[PDB]
């Protein structure tokens, strides 16, 4: 034009991100006054508009700190808005628009605005030629302008527009980017559930899995899918039974008092109550003070049973009486498990050991009571059971065992004592005639492991329904000889016996601590605490998962743990694949598998809400008539509603004509637009009060065309619901296009661009034989046919012009022979162009992008590059007006058969 | 009767600097003290590493530092509940006390670039790792993201070491994905119970020209006004221009979660300048719900769907206010301020909270208590009156009754509420009590506060309080420990408390005097108090422009920054398009935020004082234990009680 | 009479023939913009008063495009954005960078586009963990490591569980580079023994 930039010359802005500066910068100015100051010297990006800046400060000494926001103000005095979609449906055609912005106050700009060229679209800019509008822009406003397109490859395309003014350097572009989808919707297909457990439905302990690639019957081709891959593990815990409630201990806390016997039967309770309340950990619904408390009692007990042992280091219940076996043995027995609370000197337990054994231990390996303890209820089963020779070899070996870790490596004879002992229980258990015996020697012979074969099953077969080991007698002895057999069970690790029994002590309710209780207190609370010591609470899960996908040959190792049970595996692939799983050890896994891709479901695109019909007539310079009419779908007439309308290039409303509608009632239109001048009015906005659901509503207004121009587009009608955007219908107009669609040719999913000329442009100027030559033996050309038109088959939209070959000049990709049959394709409004009629003979070439359809059937689309030349008949030939143009074609036919091209 | 004492924080953490009090009252010559930590029960020798000497000079009190090292968590999601045992020899005498223990090491922040993305792009997002002194630490990390479902899609384990406290990651939101509000999830690896998180938006969106902002003429509604609710629309371009357009506007009613909209409440108007005005008329209001009585729409709100479109047509933005409370009174009162505990015979602290129905502080607003006349107050900037009660020595709860106090409210408008305090409790009916009395408001780091102590007991044993020992509590350790000199006959005396930017967000002071009363008794008497402090940063952090103002910068050209911050420290930095946050400007990084997730971790439970001195220290956060038998009581409770 | 030869601009062009000293009252002659600069076409008329026209701000120089802030990277710019100026790139911490470090701002005559394109900075991985005796690791990760990634180390139990061995010198160790490189643990410290 006069004095203008040119487009190629304007670089166009592209950069426009939501977010940037995530730069890092450590502040090392010294300091003035406290202060570093850093200056950082940044660019701006494209994108007009506020930025805000948030900065975050991390010091070693004043830590954390969340700086204010801070806005920079980006903007220009006349720029373009370009507004685009999210996405875009391909093949459908939409409109964008571009608005141009001119902020000046007092200066009025002439303006060119154009769209750019791009393949991946469908416009009125082409290859060799632009779509270009040239509007004034008044001071101080903006002016939107349209543009009609339609998206051809998926993928995300670009679009391009560029704009200069007039007798100024004001000039501007903008390129931004949009995505391109199929046709379609997003599915969930579930894949495969598959249940792990290599234990149970492996082989050999190990359980692999195949997997198949998911369906994907419906999928759309070239789209993409996704599939993923969860493994989840199982926790299976194993019921625990409930541990005593503190609340029922409270009074197991106990003053030791008295002398050597009564001492012992008071710091019994209060060492027991600590042993399993540690265990159980129950210390919180107790109390944390009262530990302590009985702690000191504890340490009480045993600093006044030093005063009762004797130099022999024996212990007896006066100074003056002869030593107890027994009490020396339960004093050991007591010590041995305080050692984990108080202090307690080794050399008083380990003597009163060694004492044990050098004195009171017979040649057979029996230990005997020369002086029998004074309290016989502090004793226990030891009553009435005449076989008092094992038991209380029982007891002594027990008591020594306990003891032993701590006196092993001081006392020599221990381990000898232990055996001698264990030999002489080990050859009389077979004849014991009492349950309780029984427990305390099968006790006495679990920690030597020595309980084997014949002797375990007479242990076993003792109990009564395989819960308790009970004799006919006093309660407490069955409650005590039952616990000595739950330490042995735990001993012999049987797991199966165990809960029956202790599901049966917890359901005596005997908390103990009453008279003569020692035994059976001290005893059950040992063997309930060892019990919650060493009980399951889980079922063991260790996993060894691995994954092989065809597509990595790198191998996936998962390992899942009972620690890892809450944690949830996931793994990705985006190929669709039949892969395998390899999964080995414990525990209970789940797989699922499922994918997610796009469905070739159809249609998904519509006017959801509204039904829209337009139509422009020719009123009888230029003037028509736009009528649109519109009917919701529902129940109910619609709200408010929006009618967005373009125009038509070079088209205006009648300016009186609108003036009726808007003062018409249920009718409004702002007078924005009403007082705004005839020209530069492209889009106008019609707001309706509402829109029937029973009949159509219509409305017509008269349009003028100001501007004559060569290839004018259509304008569009859009009407929506003001609360929703998304439920819309949108509609075009052209007086020379059918249903305002611009031409598009479309076969299966794919459609090509027909707004390019429909051919070779014709003679003038006058084609000669080098011409024709050279341009034939072009490498990009393909074939080259002599064809006759047969029939002509139109259509509401693309001419099929049927043209029998009939010599092959040139060859190309397609295997065509002689005589037969081709379908050529052009779209309306270039058969008036082409004028071809049936039974005249014409001239064809192309090139290899032309072809419809796959191999070896095909239909063949005249392009731009596609040459169409009428042949004379023969009869024609000797007409004087044919002569040069039948020797070319003679020449050009016979030169490209026989020599061929030089190249 | 020497009396040794130790005073320790009410929980204890691990990989966390904590402090102990050590107290030797009555004693003679220096007093060699060993300090350690064992697991409860057993012994696992946890720290013994702290060794000290008090001495005379020192008035025999002294520090003891450590940090507790950890077993990290084998178990379990469930818990439960653990707890270690701290023990102190004074050269010979024991005294042991078992402390509860929380497993947070430290806290954590994540800050995202945006507020909402899209399928196919990166979400950037930073983790903060600091301790509970909110100090920068290189530790390790357990990483998680979450679908809408609740799904973990991605989970790493990372290393914050040699960072700086500043951890930067990404995240590729896959093509393929799930809409909906995205969660990123973190937690330290010692400590699996305690999880940070924050959301983020996936959706399809484009960001728009212009933004949209509504507002009220006020922010409630009275139902009696015969205007209605007015509202003014605004919408300004991003670029500060104004817009020409036309906007829908429509009326509606919540209650509870659900949401009523009011068809005739439906208005089109014009936009000019960038401005418009619709009101919503009681007559539609009352007319769109049956319900005969207005009284009845009263404790619900109101919300305004504003729709501008430009035009051109093109381009279409929504906005929404949401939650306008339909009020009879435009303020309410709180008492969450005030201690629930007073002294019989000495002035008792009201601090009422008066707020506007949003929760915005009120600003300059008359209160009193009935009844009457001498008792008034305004509220200041933070919202807060004081109101000061003189005190019968009766033991009937003491019930309080606060109005407001505003002219040309019809007293049917007037705001009210009802509480009530307790009497302390003193040891064997001693009736010796300690007043701690803090005045001044909206104090600020530099500044220094004087602290009143008045001593309430019998002339008899006045003489044998030579000292009060306080200590400030803050961030939940023991920020200071000290002793205020009384000389004999000293009934108030007064404690200049220096403030520095260590005492951010907020403190609690607590002090103690003890003494042999009646017949060989010995009674320790406490009383404790809260201190907002003004909250801010710790330094300073701005940014600023680097240039003169001549005029608004072009797109493409170079911009100076000015960054003013403290020496050392790094600095993160973000930018981002405000046409985003005009789709979402939920869950951005705060440090309002910050000071909230640390005052919400707080372990006192209480505004100040307690029903016995046990309760003062238990209540404040605190565990006091002596040889003599006096202790406070066992807190087995992680929480604060509610 | 007559305008003598006219001031040289030379940030403009004219092609036409100039075969004269002095030129004659009202005559005009078309300046075109420098390939080096752009412009809008203008024409330079004699005053009458022997002097030459004054062009408005017809022309301009050219730059070369937006420097874009790339992925995980800091964009150092000194100077402007005009043709011949340098510019930097640096990826702060843990990450690699693939490109040119270096940035030049090009004239290639008909059109400027940049020299070197923007590099990638890349999170820096690491290889396997040192495997040990009698001891595993544990994670959701094994396969694939990144920079930063922390692993822990645990001693195996075998079925019913017990205390074999004892886990000693330091089970958690992480990825890291003291160059810009591939990364290598902090160390191989942990035993069960
Ligand atoms: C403990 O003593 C140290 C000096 O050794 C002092 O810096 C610190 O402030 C004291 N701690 C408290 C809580 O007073």
């Amino acid at each position: 034009d006069e004095d203008i930039i040119a487009e190629e010359n304007i670089v166009s802005r592209s950069e426009f991100p939501e977010s940037w500066l995530w730069n890092v910068e450590d502040l090392k100015e010294p300091p003035k006054n406290g202060i570093s100051t850093k200056l950082m010297n940044i660019f701006l990006k494209d994108s007009i508009t506020t930025w805000e800046i948030l900065a975050v400060s991390m010091s070693d000494k004043k830590g954390i700190c969340v700086a204010d926001p801070f806005e920079v103000t980006v903007m220009q005095d006349f720029f373009i808005d370009l507004r685009l979609p999210y996405s875009v449906v391909r093949n459908e055609q939409v409109e964008i628009r571009a608005v141009l912005y001119n902020y000046r106050q007092n200066q009025e700009l002439k303006v060119r605005v154009e769209l750019l060229h791009n393949p991946a679209f469908c416009s009125l800019a082409t290859t060799k030629r632009r779509h270009q509008q040239t509007v004034t822009i008044p001071p101080k406003s903006s002016l939107s302008v349209p543009y009609v397109i339609v998206p051809l490859k998926t993928g995300l395309q670009e679009v391009e527009v560029k704009a200069a003014v007039y007798h100024h350097f004001i000039s501007d572009g903008v390129r931004k980017s949009l995505k391109v989808v199929p046709e379609g919707i997003r599915m969930n297909k579930t894949v495969a559930v598959r249940t792990l457990d290599p234990e149970r439905l492996g082989r050999e302990g190990v359980q692999k899995e195949d997997i198949p690639p998911a369906d994907l019957s419906d999928q759309v081709p070239d789209t993409e899918s996704e599939t993923r891959i969860l493994l989840q593990g199982t926790p299976v815990a194993q019921m625990t039974e409930d541990a005593v409630d503190a609340e029922r201990l409270k009074h197991l806390i106990v003053t030791p008092s008295g002398c050597g016997e009564e001492n012992m039967i008071g710091m019994t309770p209060t060492v027991i109550a600590v042993h399993y309340l540690d265990e159980t950990e129950q210390w919180e619904k107790f109390g944390l003070e009262k530990r302590q408390g009985a702690l000191e009692l504890i340490k009480k007990g045993y600093t006044q049973q030093l005063a009762f042992r004797q130099p022999s280091s024996a212990f007896a219940a006066f100074v003056k009486r002869a030593p107890s076996t027994w009490l020396t043995a339960y004093v050991v027995k007591v010590f041995s498990l305080a050692v984990n609370l108080i202090a307690i000197d080794s050399q008083v337990l380990c003597g009163a050991v060694k004492w044990l054994i050098l004195e009171k231990q017979k040649p057979d390996g029996v230990f005997q009571e020369d002086a029998p303890v004074i309290h016989q209820e502090m004793i226990g089963g030891l009553r009435n059971n005449n076989e008092k020779d094992m038991a209380l070899t029982a007891f002594v070996l027990i008591s020594l065992q306990e003891a032993k870790d701590i006196c092993e490596e001081q006392v020599n004879s221990l381990p000898g004592s232990i055996t001698k002992a264990g030999d002489f229980l080990e050859a009389n258990y077979m004849n014991l005639q009492r349950s309780y015996t029984v427990a305390i020697a099968g006790y006495a012979l679990a920690q030597m492991g020595r309980l084997k074969g014949p002797l375990l099953n007479k242990f076993l077969t003792t109990a009564k329904d395989k819960n308790r080991w009970e004799d006919p007698g006093k309660q407490l002895y069955n409650v005590e000889a039952t616990s000595y057999a739950l330490l042995a069970l735990l001993q012999l690790k049987d797991f199966d016996f165990v809960p029956p029994v202790v599901r049966w002590l917890n359901e005596q309710r005997y908390y103990g601590g009453g008279y003569g209780s020692t035994q059976a207190t001290f005893m059950v609370f040992q063997a309930l605490a060892q019990y919650q010591k060493d009980a399951p609470d889980h079922q063991e899960l260790n996993l060894d998962v691995s994954l092989q996908l065809p597509s990595r040959s790198s191998k996936i190792t998962h390992r899942i743990h009972w620690e890892s049970a809450s944690l949830l595996r996931s793994e990705e692939t985006k190929e669709n694949e039949g892969f395998t799983v390899t999964a080995e050890g414990k525990g209970q896994g789940t797989l699922s598998v499922v994918t997610m891709y796009h469905a070739k479901a159809k249609d998904q695109l519509t006017c959801n809400k509204f039904d829209l019909k337009v139509t422009i007539k020719p009123a009888p310079k230029n003037t028509m008539i736009l009528e649109i009419c519109t009917r919701y779908r529902g129940d109910q007439d619609a709200t408010m509603s929006i009618l967005d309308i373009s125009m038509m290039t070079g088209f205006a409303p009648d300016t009186d004509d609108l003036k009726q509608l808007a003062n018409g009632v249920d009718r409004y239109i702002s007078k924005y637009e009403l007082d705004k001048a005839f020209s530069d009015r492209n889009t106008l906005i019609i707001y309706l009060d509402k829109v029937s659901h029973s009949e159509d509503d219509c409305l017509a207004f008269k349009v003028h065309q100001y501007f004559n121009v060569e290839l004018i587009q259509p304008g569009a009608v859009k009407v929506y619901a003001y609360y929703n955007l998304e439920e819309s219908c949108t509609r075009f107009y052209h007086p020379e296009k059918e249903d305002g669609k611009l031409n598009k040719l479309c076969r299966d999913e794919l459609c090509r661009c027909a707004e390019e000329n429909c051919f070779i442009q014709k003679s003038d100027d006058k084609v000669t034989l080098e011409e024709r030559l050279d341009k034939a033996c072009e490498p990009g050309v393909d074939y080259v046919y002599k064809t006759r038109l047969v029939k002509v088959q139109l259509s509401n939209d693309f001419d099929e012009y049927i043209m029998a070959i009939e010599q092959t000049i040139k060859s190309g990709s397609d295997e065509v022979q002689v005589g037969q049959q081709r379908t050529f394709i052009s779209p309306i409004k270039c058969r008036e162009a082409l004028k071809l009629e049936e039974k005249k003979h014409y001239l064809m070439w192309g090139l290899s992008s032309d072809f419809w359809g796959e191999k070896p059937n095909l239909s063949y689309i005249i392009g731009k590059d596609t040459w169409v030349e009428h042949w004379p008949e023969e009869d024609e030939c000797q007409d004087e007006e044919n002569q040069k143009q039948c020797q070319d074609l003679g020449a050009f036919t016979e030169s490209m058969v026989v020599f061929g091209c030089p190249n | 009767s020497p009396m040794y004492s130790i005073i320790t924080p009410n929980i204890l953490r691990l990989e966390s600097e904590e402090t102990m009090v050590l107290e030797a009252h009555d004693a003679q010559g220096d007093v060699p003290v060993t300090v350690t930590v064992h697991d409860f029960p057993g012994k696992k020798l946890v720290l013994s590493s702290e060794k000290t000497v008090l001495t005379p000079a020192t008035n025999h009190m002294g520090n003891v530092t450590f940090t507790i090292p950890a077993n990290r968590e084998f178990k379990s999601e469930k818990g439960r509940n653990k707890f270690v045992t701290v023990q102190a020899t004074f050269g010979t005498q024991v005294v042991e006390k078992v402390v509860l223990v929380s497993l947070q090491s430290g806290y954590l922040f994540i800050q995202t670039d945006k507020t909402i993305y899209t399928p196919g792009s990166t979400v950037l997002y930073r983790i903060f790792t600091v301790n509970h002194k909110l100090l920068p630490v290189g530790r390790t990390v357990m990483v998680n993201i979450e679908n809408p479902e609740g799904i973990p899609v991605k989970q790493d384990s990372l290393s914050s070491q040699n960072q700086l406290g500043v951890l930067p990651l990404s995240w590729d939101i896959p093509e393929l994905v799930n809409m909906g509000q995205w969660k990123i999830r973190a937690y330290y690896e010692n400590s699996p119970q305690q999880v940070f998180s924050t959301e983020f938006e996936v959706k399809e969106y484009v960001l728009p020209s212009f933004e949209v902002i509504v507002e009220p003429t006020e922010k409630f509604y009275y139902i009696y006004n015969e205007k209605g609710l007015e509202v003014t629309i605004t919408a300004r371009f991003l670029y500060g221009k104004k817009v020409e357009g036309t906007a829908f506007v429509i009326f509606g009613i919540q209650d509870g979660e659900q949401r009523i909209s009011l068809p005739e409440s439906l208005k089109r108007i014009p936009i000019e300048d960038g401005s418009g005005e619709v009101v919503l008329s009681r007559k539609v209001l009352l007319d769109g719900v049956q319900n005969p009585r207005a009284e009845d729409l009263v404790g619900k709100s109101l919300y305004v769907s504003a729709t501008v479109i430009l035009h051109s047509g093109s381009d279409m933005v929504q906005a929404e206010r949401s939650g306008i409370p339909i009020v009879t009174s435009p303020y309410q009162i709180h008492f969450t301020k005030t201690p629930k505990y007073f002294k019989p015979g000495m002035p008792f602290d009201l601090m009422v909270f008066v707020t506007n129905p949003d929760g915005s502080p009120a600003y300059r607003v008359p209160v009193a208590v009935q009844g009457e006349d001498t008792v008034q107050s305004l509220t200041q900037g933070d919202g807060v009156a004081k109101l000061s009660i003189n005190t019968h020595p009766s033991q009937k709860p003491l019930s309080i009754t606060v109005r407001t106090k505003k002219q040309e409210l019809s007293e049917a408008e007037q705001a009210t509420r009802t509480m009530q305090a307790l009497p302390y409790s003193t040891v064997g009916n001693s009736n010796n009590y300690l007043h701690l009395s803090v005045l001044r408001t909206e104090l600020r780091p530099g500044e220094t506060l004087n602290v009143n102590f008045l001593l309430r007991m019998d002339r008899a044993h006045e003489a044998k309080i030579r000292y009060y020992t306080y200590l400030i509590m803050n961030k939940g350790r023991l920020l200071k420990a000290g002793r205020q000199v009384r000389e004999p006959g000293q009934d108030l005396v007064v404690l200049p408390l220096s403030i520095t930017t260590d005492f951010i967000p907020s403190f609690r002071l607590v002090a103690y005097y003890t003494l042999i009363g009646a017949s060989g008794q010995r009674e320790v008497v406490a009383d404790s108090v809260w201190v907002d402090v003004k909250d801010s940063c710790v330094g300073s952090l701005v940014v600023k422009s680097g240039q003169s103002e001549d005029r608004q910068p072009v797109p493409g050209q170079q911009m100076t920054l000015k960054i003013e911050g403290d020496h050392g420290a790094r600095v993160v930095l973000v930018a981002v398009d405000k046409g985003v946050f005009v789709l979402n400007k939920k869950n951005k990084l705060t440090q309002s935020k910050i000071w909230d997730v640390v005052e919400k971790a707080d372990i006192g439970c209480t505004p100040g004082s307690g029903k016995d001195y046990a309760g003062v220290f238990s209540d404040a956060g605190l565990t006091f234990t002596s040889s003599s038998g006096q202790q406070t009581a066992q807190r087995a409770e992680l929480q604060c009680p509610q | 009479g007559h305008c003598q030869a006219p001031d040289h601009f030379l940030f403009a062009k004219l092609k036409t023939q100039t075969n004269a000293s002095d030129f004659p009252i009202g005559t005009s002659l078309k300046y075109e913009c420098r390939p080096e600069y752009y412009g809008r076409p203008f024409s330079i008329t004699c005053l009458d008063n022997l002097v030459w026209s004054s062009p408005k701000d017809v022309c301009k120089r050219k730059s070369c495009k937006t420097p874009p802030d790339p992925v995980n990277g800091m964009v150092h710019v000194i100077t402007d954005i005009q043709v011949g100026s340098r510019i930097n790139y640096s990826c702060t911490t843990g990450h690699r960078l693939i490109g040119h470090s270096s940035a030049e701002c090009i004239l290639s005559g008909n059109t400027a586009h940049w020299s070197t394109k923007p590099p990638i900075c890349q999170r820096i991985p690491c290889g396997l963990p040192p495997t040990i005796a009698n001891g595993d690791f544990i994670s959701t990760n094994r396969e694939n490591f990144h920079y930063g990634s922390v692993v822990t180390y645990r001693c195996n139990l075998g079925s019913r569980g017990r205390k074999v061995f004892e886990l000693v010198g330091e089970p958690s160790i992480y990825c890291t580079s003291n160059d810009d490189q591939v990364g290598i643990w902090s160390g191989p410290a942990p035993q069960c023994i």
